[PDB]
C-alpha cells in the first residue's frame, strides 16, 4: 500500500440557487484508495471521484461538498475525514466555509 | 543404426577464419533453426565426447508409474444407515497433472500401459473393535459392460471382464494392457466435436462438448472390498500408478504453461500470469 | 514441531521500503538443519529470492532486495527480507518458506499491503 | 530362446578377466505370448532434426545466404 | 548465376498461381509433403474419390485488417475451406475426407513500416472456452467460424450468462488460445513475416492426425494461428493499418462413404 | 521346487521399476500403427527447436505479450545494456518457460551448448549493429560494453539476414549443471549492447523490436528424470 | 453578504419626560458595514431623536410622538434597512 496525503480547501461561493461544491477535499496517492467522508452540523450532498495516482497502483481521490448555499453557512465548520489504513488514524481535515452575501 | 546410448559428436578441432563462409547469419523468417556447433563461431580444440542422450530416449523421459487416482472405498457395520462404499473411476491420466503435462508435449501418442496399485487402509472410529485382514476386487468394467449399483450385486461375478482380487498387505498388484485405441494413436488433443448439428434439427439435439470425442473412453474401474460388513469401521485408499511402457509419440507442442483448467485446454482467470518480474538489463 | 512464523499482513509504504518478517520457531527440544530459504512472489513459476546455509544469496533483481538477518556459515532462521522502493506492483501475497531436515518444507504466507 | 545384448559401461571396476573390459553382456528372456508384457529394450534410434529445423522445400547451405 | 533466390517464388496448384517476390524460403511442416492414402495403411475400402485439380488449387479467404489494436487471428482446416468451390462440395458429400494444404499468408507494407507475424499452424488446436463453469462446451457452430475465422484476445472475459451461455472460445493471445506459453509456439511449424524482411509466410502442411482418414465435418485437423509478436507501427501515424490475406489450397484430399449432402448447422 | 532366496527390493513398488506383467486384455486385437508425420524419438529432438524468450518480465508486461518484445530505439549510442539474462536455463525466469527450459526441469541435469538467435524487427529502412555477449562465470557479471566485449561474443550487423545466431560453448568445470540456481555450477551471462546504434531516415518509426529464440545444440543433453515445479494440484 | 439589519433598545413603555434612552441598530454583515444611516418614515429624523453613528439617542419629549424609524445600513456589498414604530405616551 501507499500512504497518500492530503488537502482541503473552501471553494468560495456566491448565493446561487444550486447546489454547488462548497468545500473540496482532496487524497492524492493512495493505495489503496482512500476513503472520503464529510462531517459536520451541516450535512449536504458528497460528490466524490478518483483519477489514478502517480505511481501504478495508486489512486488520487477527490471528494467536493455540495450544498444549496446560505448566508448562515458562511464562517460555519465542513470536517473532511480521509481515512486510510496506513494512517496512525482518521486524520481530519477541516474547512472554513464562506458565501458572500448582501 | 543411431541408438539413444551412443555418445554424441566429437568437437573436432579449428582455427581461424576469414572468408565468404558465413555460419553466423541466417533468417529464422525460413522456419529453419541454425544447425551451428561453437566451431562455426569461435576457435576448439578437439574433444572426444563421451556423452549421451540415453536418459531422454521417449521412452527412458516416460519411464515411471504417475499416480492419477485416488479411489476411496470402506467396509462398514451392518448396522449403517449409509451403504457400503464402493467406488468407480472413469479412467483417464487427467485428474492429476504431473503427467498429463509430459504426455501433453506430444499431439498423439502409442504405448502398452502398465497400472500397479498401491492400497492403504485405516480405522476411523476411536473404537477399539478390530477387523480381519481385506480383500480388494478392482473390476475394469469397458463401455457397455453393466457397472455395479451395489457393493455386493450381480455384475461382481465378472465372467467377461476382468477383475484383479488384491489381498491386503501384499505387493503392490499390477497389470498390463495392450494399445486399446479404436484410432491408430491416443489423441491427446482433438480440435472437434463428436456430433454435427444439423439445420433441420433442435440445437440441443446437435449439440456436443468441444473437443470431447469416444477415441479417449477407455470405461471404468469399480473396487469393493469383498468382506462383508464388520462391526469397526474401515476406509481404504487404492492409489492406480500409471507407466507408458513401449511408447511412440507425435507432434511435439509448448508444454502447459499455466494452471489445469478441466479436462480440455480451458484455462481460469487469476492463473494466466506464469513469469516473474526480471529487469532486461539484470543478470 | 518446527513452525515458521510471520505476520500474516505488512505494511507497505510506496516509495520506500519495507521488511518482510519470516522467522522459524523451532522448539529447543528437537533438533533440525534448515538447508535454505526461499521467498517467492504469489505463482511466478518459482523464486524472487533465495539464500542459502553455504551457498549464500540470489536475487531476481539483485538491485531491489536483501536478507537481513540471513547469514553465512550460521544456523538459518530469520528469513526476514527488506525490498527497496516499494512501488504498486508490488503489492501481493508472498510466501516464505524454509527448506529443513527432516521435518520437510515450512511456509507462510504474507500479505504485502502497499499504501501510501 | 535368449537375447543377448551389450551394456555400455560407464565406471568400470579394476577389472579385464571378468568385469569392465571383455564387452560385458546381459540377458533377455521373454516369458509371455503378448508383446505389451515385454520390458522397454531401450536400444533406441535417433534421427536429423530437419522436420522440425530445416522444414524448407529449397535445400539449406549454411554457408550461404538463406535468401538468394 | 541466373538469380534464382529464396525470396522469389511461383507457386501453381490446379489453374492458380501465386507469385513472391518477398519470401523467407517456404516451410514443410516435420519435413512431410502431402500425399494420398497409401494402401498398407488404408482403412474406408470403398473406391474414393479424388477431385485433384477441381479442390486442389488455390482459395482466397476474406481479408482482414491489421492495426496496432490487433491481438491475433485464428482458423481451422478444413472448416475455413468448407464453402470454397468443389472441395466444399467434396467435403460435405462424403463421410470421410483428408487432405494436406498449402497455406500462404500475404502481408505486404513499406520500408518505413515494421512489425511482426508469427504464422503458427497447428495439429489439433484445441481452444480454451469462455465459461467458468462449464467445460468443453464452446458450441460446434461459435467453434467453427468458417473462412471468417476467429480472433484471440489479449484478456479473459468468462461468460456470466448461465441462462443463455455464450458458448464460445474465449482465446488468449500470450497462452495462444490453448492454456500454454506463446513464446513456444515455434514448436509448431511456422513462419514469421517481419515486415523489413518478408512480406509473406508459407506453409506446405501433410494431413496429420491419428488415423488415416476421418470425418472433416466433425473434425478439424489443423490450426492456423496468426499473432502479432511485434506490434505494427509506421511513420509518427497513431492508426497505421494495413492487409492480412490468407490463399489456401487443399493438397492430395481424398474422400470416402460418398451419400447425400451433410447440410450442418451453423448459425 | 527350486530353492530360491527373496532379497531386499522384493514386493516393492519402485516406481522405475522395468519388470514384466500379466496382461488383463489376453490376445486383443491391437489396432496397427499408420504413419503419422512428426515422430520424436528423443525430448531433446525438441530442445533443438527454436522457441521465443520472454525477456521483458517487468511488472505490467510480464504474462502479456508484450514480455517477448525487447525494445530498442535510434538513440546515441550508449555502452550501456540492452539486456542482461543469466545463463542458469531452467531456472532463471526468462528461460525457463521456454520449450528448452520447460524439458529441462523434468531433469536434474543438463550439459552442452546452447544457442541465441535475435530477430530484428523494425523497418527495413533501419540500419544497425548490436553486441551480443556471453560472460563464462567468475568476475563481475558485464553492465558495460567494454566488459562483455572481452567474452565471447558476436557483433551483429542488421540487414537483409535479419536474424543473427550467438552460440554459448559449453564451457563448464563441471561435466553437467544443476538445474536450479547454483553458484557451483552457474553458467555465466548473456547480454546485448548497442555496438553503433539504430538508424533510420526520415519517417520511419523510430523505436521497434526484437525478439530472442533459444534452443540447445546438437551436444546437448539431459540426464536425472524428475518431477518439475511447472505444475500442481492443490487438494 | 449585505446588511442583516434590526433595531433594538425599544421597551413599549416608554413615556414623557423620561431619560435619555438611545437605541442600537444591529447589523450583522461581511465585510464590516461601511455606512450607518438614520431616518424616518417621514422623511427628516424628529428634533427629538438625535443619530449618534450606529445608534440613535431618543431625548425626552414634551408632548407625545409616533415615528417608524428606518435604519439604512451601506456595506461594501449593497444597502439594506429595517424599520420600527416607537411611541411615547403619558401613562403613570
Ligand atoms: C493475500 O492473501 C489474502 C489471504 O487470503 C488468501 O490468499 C489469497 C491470495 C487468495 O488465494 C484467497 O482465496 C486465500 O484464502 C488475500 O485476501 C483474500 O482475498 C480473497 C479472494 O480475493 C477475499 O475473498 C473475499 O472475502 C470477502 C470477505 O472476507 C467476501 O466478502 C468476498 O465475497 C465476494 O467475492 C467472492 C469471490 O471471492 C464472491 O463469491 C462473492 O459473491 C462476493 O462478491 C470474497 O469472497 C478475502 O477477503 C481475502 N482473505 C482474507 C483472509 O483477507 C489477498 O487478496 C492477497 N493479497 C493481495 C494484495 O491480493
Ligand atoms: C401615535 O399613533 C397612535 C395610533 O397608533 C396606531 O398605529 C399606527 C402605526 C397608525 O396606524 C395609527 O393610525 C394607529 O392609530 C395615535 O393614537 C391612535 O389614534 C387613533 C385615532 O386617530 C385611534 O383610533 C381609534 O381606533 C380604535 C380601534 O383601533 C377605536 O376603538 C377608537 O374609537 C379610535 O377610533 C387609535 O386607537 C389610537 N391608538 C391608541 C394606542 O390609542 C396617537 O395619537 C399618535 N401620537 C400622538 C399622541 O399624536
Ligand atoms: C472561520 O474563519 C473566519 C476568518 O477567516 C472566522 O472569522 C473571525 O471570527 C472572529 C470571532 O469568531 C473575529 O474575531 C474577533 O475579532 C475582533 C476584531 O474585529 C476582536 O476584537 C475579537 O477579539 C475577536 O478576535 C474575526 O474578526 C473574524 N475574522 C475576520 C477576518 O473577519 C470565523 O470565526 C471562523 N469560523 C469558524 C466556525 O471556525
Ligand atoms: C529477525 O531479524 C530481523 C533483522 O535483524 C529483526 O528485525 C529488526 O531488528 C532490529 C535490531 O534488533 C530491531 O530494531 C532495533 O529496534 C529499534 C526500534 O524498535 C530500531 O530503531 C533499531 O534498529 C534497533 O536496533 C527491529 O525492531 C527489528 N524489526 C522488526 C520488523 O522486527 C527481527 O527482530 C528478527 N526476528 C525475530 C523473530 O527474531
Ligand atoms: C457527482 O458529480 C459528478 C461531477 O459533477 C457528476 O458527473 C456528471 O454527471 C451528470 C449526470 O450523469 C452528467 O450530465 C455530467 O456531464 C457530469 N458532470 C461532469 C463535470 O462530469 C455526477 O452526476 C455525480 N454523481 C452522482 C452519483 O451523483
Ligand atoms: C472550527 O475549525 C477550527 C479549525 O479551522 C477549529 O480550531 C481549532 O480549535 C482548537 C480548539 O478548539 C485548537 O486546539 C486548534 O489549534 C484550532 N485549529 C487551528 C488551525 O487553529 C475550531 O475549533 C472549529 N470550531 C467550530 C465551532 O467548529
Ligand atoms: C483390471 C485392470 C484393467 C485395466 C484396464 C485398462 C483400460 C484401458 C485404458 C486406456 C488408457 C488410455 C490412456 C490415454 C488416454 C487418451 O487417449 O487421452
Ligand atoms: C441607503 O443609502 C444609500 C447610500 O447613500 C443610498 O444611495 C440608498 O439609495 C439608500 N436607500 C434607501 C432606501 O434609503
Amino acid at each position: 500500500l501507499a500512504k497518500p496525503q492530503n488537502t482541503a480547501e473552501v471553494q468560495k461561493v456566491q448565493l446561487t440557487g444550486e447546489p454547488v461544491p462548497m468545500a473540496r477535499c482532496v487524497s492524492t496517492g493512495g493505495r489503496p484508495p482512500a476513503q472520503i467522508t464529510w462531517h459536520s452540523d451541516l450535512g449536504g450532498m458528497p460528490n466524490t471521484s478518483q483519477v489514478p495516482g502517480f505511481l501504478s497502483g495508486t489512486v488520487t481521490v477527490t471528494s467536493l461538498w455540495i450544498l444549496v448555499p446560505s448566508s448562515q453557512v458562511d464562517g460555519k465548520n465542513v470536517t473532511c475525514k480521509v481515512e486510510h489504513e496506513s494512517f496512525e488514524k482518521p486524520q481530519l481535515l477541516t474547512v472554513n466555509l464562506t458565501v458572500y452575501y448582501p | 543404426a543411431a541408438t539413444s546410448r551412443d555418445a554424441l559428436p566429437n568437437t573436432e578441432a579449428s582455427g581461424p577464419t576469414h572468408s565468404k563462409e558465413i555460419p553466423a547469419l541466417t533468417a529464422v523468417e525460413t522456419g529453419a533453426t541454425n544447425p551451428l556447433v561453437p566451431s562455426d563461431t569461435v576457435q576448439t580444440r578437439h574433444v572426444v565426447q563421451h556423452r549421451s542422450r540415453s536418459e531422454s530416449s521417449i521412452e527412458s523421459f516416460f519411464a515411471r508409474g504417475a499416480c492419477v487416482t485416488i479411489m476411496t472405498v470402506d467396509n462398514p457395520a451392518s448396522t449403517t444407515n449409509k451403504d457400503k462404499l464402493f467406488a468407480v473411476w472413469k479412467i483417464t491420466y487427467k485428474d492429476t497433472v504431473q503427467l498429463r503435462r509430459k504426455l501433453e508435449f506430444f499431439t498423439y501418442s502409442r504405448f502398452d500401459m502398465e497400472l500397479t496399485f498401491v492400497v492403504t487402509a485405516n480405522f476411523t472410529e476411536t473404537n477399539n473393535g478390530h477387523a480381519l485382514n481385506q480383500v480388494y476386487q478392482i473390476m475394469y468394467v469397458p463401455p457397455g459392460a453393466p457397472v455395479p449399483e451395489k457393493w455386493d450385486d450381480y455384475t461382481w461375478q465378472t465372467s467377461s471382464n476382468p477383475s484383479i482380487f488384491y489381498t491386503y498387505g501384499t505387493a503392490p498388484a499390477r497389470i498390463s494392457v495392450p494399445y486399446v485405441g479404436i484410432s491408430n494413436a491416443y489423441s491427446h488433443f482433438y480440435d472437434g466435436f463428436s456430433k454435427v448439428p444439423l439445420k433441420d434439427q433442435s440445437a440441443a439435439l446437435g449439440d456436443s462438448l468441444y473437443g470431447a470425442a469416444s477415441l479417449n473412453d477407455f470405461g471404468i474401474l469399480a473396487v469393493r472390498v469383498v468382506n462383508d460388513h464388520n462391526p469397526t469401521k474401515v476406509t481404504s485408499k487404492i492409489r492406480v500408478y500409471l507407466k507408458p511402457k513401449h511408447i511412440r509419440v507425435w507432434c511435439p507442442r509448448p508444454p502447459r504453461a499455466v494452471a489445469y483448467y478441466g479436462p480440455g485446454v480451458d484455462y481460469k482467470d487469476g492463473t494466466l500470469t506464469p513469469l516473474s518480474t526480471k529487469d532486461l538489463t539484470t543478470y | 514441531d518446527v513452525v515458521v512464523q510471520a505476520p500474516t499482513q505488512v505494511p507497505g509504504f510506496l516509495g520506500d521500503s519495507v521488511t518482510l518478517p519470516c522467522y522459524l520457531q523451532v522448539p529447543n527440544m528437537e533438533v533440525t538443519h534448515v538447508s535454505q530459504l526461499t521467498w517467492a512472489r504469489h505463482g511466478e513459476s518459482g523464486s524472487m529470492a533465495v539464500f542459502h546455509q553455504t551457498q549464500g544469496p540470489s536475487y531476481s533483481e539483485s538491485k531491489r532486495l536483501e536478507f537481513v538477518a540471513a547469514r553465512l556459515g550460521a544456523e538459518l532462521r530469520n528469513a526476514s527480507l527488506r525490498m527497496f522502493g516499494l512501488r504498486v506492483e508490488d503489492e501481493g501475497n508472498y510466501t516464505c518458506l524454509f527448506v529443513t531436515f527432516p521435518q520437510g518444507s515450512r511456509s507462510v504466507d504474507i500479505w504485502l499491503r502497499v499504501l501510501a | 530362446g535368449a537375447q543377448v545384448s551389450s551394456q555400455k559401461v560407464g565406471a568400470h571396476e579394476n577389472s579385464n578377466r571378468a568385469y569392465g573390459g571383455s564387452t560385458i553382456n546381459y540377458t533377455t528372456i521373454n516369458y509371455y505370448r503378448d508383446s505389451a508384457s515385454n520390458a522397454a529394450s531401450k536400444q533406441d534410434f535417433s534421427q536429423d532434426p530437419s522436420k522440425f529445423t530445416e522444414p524448407i522445400k529449397d535445400v539449406l547451405i549454411k554457408t550461404a545466404p538463406m535468401l538468394n | 548465376a541466373c538469380g534464382y533466390s529464396d525470396r522469389v517464388l511461383q507457386l501453381t496448384l490446379g489453374n492458380s498461381t501465386i507469385t513472391t517476390q518477398e519470401a523467407a524460403n517456404s516451410v514443410v511442416a516435420y519435413g512431410r509433403w502431402p500425399e494420398y492414402l497409401r494402401d498398407s495403411e488404408a482403412n474406408p475400402v470403398d473406391q474414393p474419390t479424388e477431385p485433384d485439380v477441381a479442390a486442389c488449387r488455390f482459395y482466397t479467404l476474406d481479408t482482414v485488417s491489421w492495426t496496432k489494436e490487433s491481438r491475433g487471428w485464428w482458423w481451422k482446416l478444413p472448416d475455413a475451406l468448407r464453402d470454397m468451390g468443389l472441395f466444399g462440395q467434396n467435403m460435405y458429400y462424403h463421410y470421410l475426407g483428408r487432405s494436406g494444404y498449402t497455406v500462404h499468408v500475404q502481408c505486404n507494407a513499406s520500408k518505413f513500416h515494421q512489425g511482426a507475424l508469427g504464422v503458427f499452424a497447428v495439429p489439433e488446436m484445441c481452444l480454451a472456452g469462455d465459461s467458468n463453469t462449464t467445460t468443453m462446451h464452446t458450441s460446434y457452430q461459435n467453434a467453427n467460424p468458417g473462412e471468417k475465422g476467429g480472433t484471440f484476445t489479449g484478456t479473459f472475459t468468462p461468460d456470466n450468462n448461465q441462462t443463455s451461455p455464450a458458448r464460445r472460445f474465449c482465446p488468449v493471445d500470450y497462452l495462444l488460445g490453448n492454456g500454454t506459453l506463446l513464446g513456444n509456439a515455434f514448436v509448431f511449424p511456422h513462419q514469421i513475416i517481419n515486415l523489413r524482411t518478408n512480406n509473406c509466410a508459407t506453409l506446405v502442411l501433410p494431413y496429420v492426425n491419428s488415423l488415416s482418414i476421418d470425418s472433416m465435418v466433425k473434425h478439424n485437423n489443423w490450426g492456423i494461428a496468426i499473432l502479432p509478436l511485434a506490434p505494427l507501427n509506421f511513420a509518427s501515424e497513431s492508426s497505421p493499418e494495413i492487409p492480412i490475406t490468407l490463399t489456401i489450397a487443399p493438397m492430395c484430399c481424398e474422400f470416402n462413404g460418398l451419400r447425400n449432402i451433410t447440410l450442418p448447422r451453423l448459425q | 521346487g527350486l530353492p530360491v532366496m527373496n532379497t531386499p527390493g522384493s514386493n516393492q513398488y519402485l516406481t522405475a521399476d522395468n519388470f514384466q506383467s500379466p496382461c488383463a486384455l489376453p490376445e486383443f486385437d491391437v489396432t496397427p500403427p499408420i504413419d503419422i508425420p512428426g515422430e520424436v524419438k528423443n525430448m531433446m529432438e525438441l530442445a533443438e527447436i527454436d522457441t521465443m524468450i520472454p525477456f521483458d518480465l517487468s511488472a505490467t508486461k510480464k504474462n502479456t505479450m508484450e514480455m517477448y518484445r525487447v525494445r530498442l530505439s535510434d538513440k546515441p549510442h550508449t555502452d550501456d545494456p540492452i539486456l542482461c539474462l543469466s545463463l542458469s536455463p531452467a531456472s532463471d525466469p526468462r528461460l525457463s518457460h521456454t520449450m528448452l527450459g520447460e524439458i529441462l526441469n523434468y531433469y536434474t541435469h543438463w550439459a552442452g551448448s546452447l544457442k541465441f538467435t535475435f530477430l530484428f524487427c523494425g523497418s527495413m529502412m533501419a540500419t544497425g549493429k548490436l553486441l551480443v555477449s556471453y560472460a563464462p562465470p567468475g568476475a563481475d557479471p558485464p553492465k558495460k560494453r567494454k566488459e562483455a566485449m572481452l567474452g565471447t561474443h558476436v557483433i551483429w550487423d542488421i540487414g537483409l539476414q535479419s536474424s543473427c545466431t550467438m552460440v554459448v560453448p559449453w564451457i563448464s568445470n563441471t561435466t553437467y549443471r544443476q538445474t536450479i540456481d547454483d553458484s557451483f555450477t552457474e553458467g555465466g551471462y548473456i547480454s546485448v549492447f548497442y555496438q553503433t546504434r539504430i538508424v533510420v531516415p526520415l519517417s520511419t518509426p523510430r523505436e521497434m523490436d526484437i525478439l530472442g529464440f533459444v534452443s540447445a545444440c546438437n551436444d546437448f543433453s539431459v540426464r536425472l528424470l524428475r518431477d518439475t515445479t511447472h505444475i500442481e494440484q492443490k487438494a | 453578504y449585505p446588511p442583516e439589519v434590526s433595531i433594538s433598545g425599544y421597551d413599549n413603555n416608554w413615556y414623557l419626560g423620561q431619560n435619555e434612552a438611545t437605541l442600537t441598530c444591529d447589523a450583522r454583515s461581511n465585510p464590516e458595514p461601511t455606512g450607518y444611516n438614520w431616518s424616518t418614515t417621514m422623511g427628516p429624523l424628529p428634533p427629538f431623536a438625535v443619530a449618534q453613528g450606529a445608534q440613535l439617542l431618543i431625548r425626552p419629549v414634551d408632548k407625545p410622538i409616533n415615528t417608524t424609524l428606518i435604519c439604512n445600513v451601506t456595506n461594501a456589498l449593497g444597502a439594506r434597512q429595517a424599520e420600527l414604530t416607537v411611541q411615547v405616551k403619558e401613562g403613570p
